[PDB]
Formats: structure tokens, C-alpha cells, sequence
């Protein structure tokens, strides 16, 4: 269920065509720590699981 | 010999001006693109768990950011040295004129 | 005559640095977008086999 | 009074051409920048040639 | 050589314009940030709605 | 003709409304210190004339 | 026009908003 | 706040009395000599 909600995330933010409503002068978002993990980490967590 | 020169400064005085008009024009054209990595960025940053990945296009997305920040600031660069020119040229004209009378 | 002749040059040669700043450094823009654009959708393509 | 003015108008006169003299010298300043613009691509061309000459010169047996 | 009333006046005028715009446009420089932080707070809004 | 001259090129700026071509970029001119003398200067200069 | 007929779209079958703005 | 610019005003306008004032002191000094 995360993965999925991780998923639809993605989709509407890569596959979203600009200049339509997210044209907003976002600023700040230079950093961000949020991601606490590496790839690698998450892959085998999956492998752990299954 | 004069008049000729007043006529070509006169020439010379609005090219200037049309290469100010481009300039101000790549500052439109450049002013949306920097929404491109910030909005993206702004939307991403929002995940509900671990599930946070740092990866290629957010190093990509910082990328977009720098370089389209030091895009600007070239730009305004140019914008003073052309509006310098202009008012040189413009003070070279209303000198010549003056001898001319 | 020379105060004249050499400020039309001062100018020409200035005019045409601009505009090849611009122009290049344009193209370099829209590179490295078609970059982000394909790393996003590979990644896409792992959560989706996931 | 037209000896006073004879003397201002003569002044005047001076400024203007001392205006002059610093146009032309801030001209002197954009020619001789021009100068040492172009002495960098000569000096670059002319060691890049002679380091690679002497190069070819000395070797290939 | 002009040095009536005129002169002075239009010299001070154009000054008392100018740091009129240095304001005018601090203002605006100003509106900026007040846009920024009601979008946080709509980011903000929105994902809590979420 | 000395006031001629003036006469002519003063008209040639009151009447001349304000929209025209040679609106184009100067530098500041507040240094400019050219005028010497006073109204009732003139007006003395013209009782020594006549 | 095209906001009069979509409003009597929605009462029959019971950013658009940023284009306006540069229309203004 | 308008103060600033009323009293740069004053300023200015006592400035150029004071040379109407130093330059006709001169010329009735031209006169008188």
C-alpha cells in the first residue's frame, strides 16, 4: 500500500504536463533530508520481506 | 562628412535599443522554466514513508535549480552593460548634433 | 570620427556575445531536462516490477 | 565686462576640452583593453606551437 | 545659460521621482515573500486534507 | 539674435509635447554646474545696452 | 461563452482560472 | 516621513538664496567701488 501511494505520487507529478496549475515560485526546496535510505537498503528490505 | 555620421549613430541608437528588447524578452521566456525543478521538488518532498529515495533526477532537479538561477543573473548581467551602452551612444549623438548646429 | 567608430564596434561585438550566450546556454536547459524526463521514467519502470 | 567675459568664455572653452581630453582618454582605456584582450590568444598560440614544434622536432626517429 | 527656476525644479523633481520608485518598488520586492508563505500554508492545507 | 537663438530653441521644448524619439537612456547630470549669473544680471546687461 | 455553456452543463446534468488572469 | 523632503527643500531653496545674496552683495560692492 505505501509502495502504491508512492507510485501514484510519481505518476501525476512526472507524467503531468506544466503550465496548467502547478506554476507556483516555489522556493526553499533546495533542501530537503526526507529520504533516510538508499536504494539499496529498500531493495533488500523487499528481499527480507519476501 | 557630419550629417552622415548623425544619420548612422541614429541607426546604430535603436539597434541598441532592439538588442535591450531581446533581453528583456529571454527574461520572459526564461522566467517560466525555473518552475520545472521547484514545483517538482515541492510536490515530491511529500511521501508517507521510508519510501524516500535519493536519486538521479533529484540530483538532476538541483542541477535545474543552480543552473537556471546562474541563467538569470547572466541575463541581468547583460542588462546593465546594454542599457550603459545605450545611454554612451545617446550622449555621443546629442554632442554631435550640437557641432552640427 | 574615431569616438564614433570605435563605440559602433564596443557595440556590435557586445550584441553578438549576447546572443550567443543566450542561445547555447538555452540548449543546455532543455538537455538536461530530457535527462530528468528518462531517469524518471526508468524509475517508473523498477517500482512498477516491484 | 567684455574683457570679464572674454575671460569666461575662455574658461568654458577649457572645460569643454578638457571634457574632450577625458573622452579620449577613457578611449585610450577601451583601446588598450582590446590590446591585452588579444595578447592572451597570442600568447597562448604562440606556446602552444613552440612547446608542440620543438616536440616534433626532437622526436619521431 | 538657464538658471531660473526651472532648473533647480526639474533637478530636485526628478530625485523626489526616483526615491518615490525605490519604495513603490520595495513593495513589490515585499509581495513576493507575502506570496510565498500562504503557499506553504496551501501546501500545507492541502496535505493535511490528504 | 543671441535671444532669437534662445527664443527659438526654448519654444522648441515647451511646445514640444513630451512623446517623442529621443527618449533614450542618460546618467545623472545633478554635477552639472554650468550657469554664472542671475536674472537681475540680464536685466542689467540689457539697461547697459540700451 | 465557453463559461456560460459549462455552467449550463453542470446545471443540466445534475488553470482555466490563470488564462482568465491573462486575459485580464 | 514629508518632513524629510520639506525640510531638503528648505535646504535646497536657502542654498540658492544664499548665492543670489553673495553674488548681488558683490556686484553692489562693484557699484559702490
Amino acid at each position: 500500500e505505501d509502495k502504491s501511494s508512492a507510485q501514484y505520487i510519481d505518476e501525476n507529478c512526472f507524467n503531468l504536463r506544466s503550465t496548467s496549475d502547478s506554476i507556483s515560485f516555489f522556493h526553499g526546496v533546495e533542501k530537503f533530508d526526507g529520504t533516510v535510505s538508499i536504494p539499496e537498503t529498500w531493495a533488500k528490505f523487499s528481499n527480507d520481506n519476501i | 562628412k557630419l550629417q552622415t555620421q548623425l544619420a548612422k549613430i541614429l541607426q546604430e541608437i535603436f539597434q541598441a535599443e532592439n538588442t535591450i528588447m531581446l533581453l528583456e524578452r529571454a527574461i520572459v521566456a526564461k522566467e517560466y522554466p525555473l518552475k520545472m525543478a521547484q514545483t517538482m521538488l515541492a510536490c515530491r518532498t511529500r511521501r508517507p514513508n521510508v519510501e524516500l529515495c535519493r536519486d538521479v533526477p533529484q540530483f538532476r532537479l538541483v542541477n535545474e535549480v543552480f543552473t537556471i538561477d546562474d541563467t538569470l543573473q547572466t541575463l541581468k548581467l547583460r542588462l546593465r552593460e546594454t542599457q550603459d551602452t545605450l545611454q554612451l551612444l545617446v550622449m555621443t549623438k546629442s554632442r554631435l548634433e550640437h557641432e552640427l548646429a | 570620427i574615431r569616438n564614433a567608430e570605435a563605440s559602433r564596434l564596443w557595440a556590435s561585438r557586445l550584441t553578438g556575445d549576447s546572443l550567443r550566450i543566450m542561445q547555447d546556454k538555452d540548449q543546455l536547459i532543455h538537455q538536461m531536462q530530457e535527462g530528468t524526463s528518462r531517469n524518471l521514467g526508468q524509475r517508473l519502470s523498477d517500482l512498477g516490477f516491484w | 565686462v567684455n574683457e570679464v567675459f572674454t575671460i569666461d568664455d575662455t574658461l568654458q572653452t577649457l572645460k569643454l576640452r578638457l571634457r574632450e581630453t577625458q573622452d579620449t582618454l577613457q578611449l585610450l582605456v577601451m583601446t588598450k583593453s582590446r590590446l591585452e584582450h588579444e595578447l592572451a590568444i597570442k600568447a597562448n598560440t604562440l606556446c602552444i606551437d613552440k612547446d608542440k614544434c620543438m616536440s616534433m622536432r626532437k622526436s619521431f626517429p
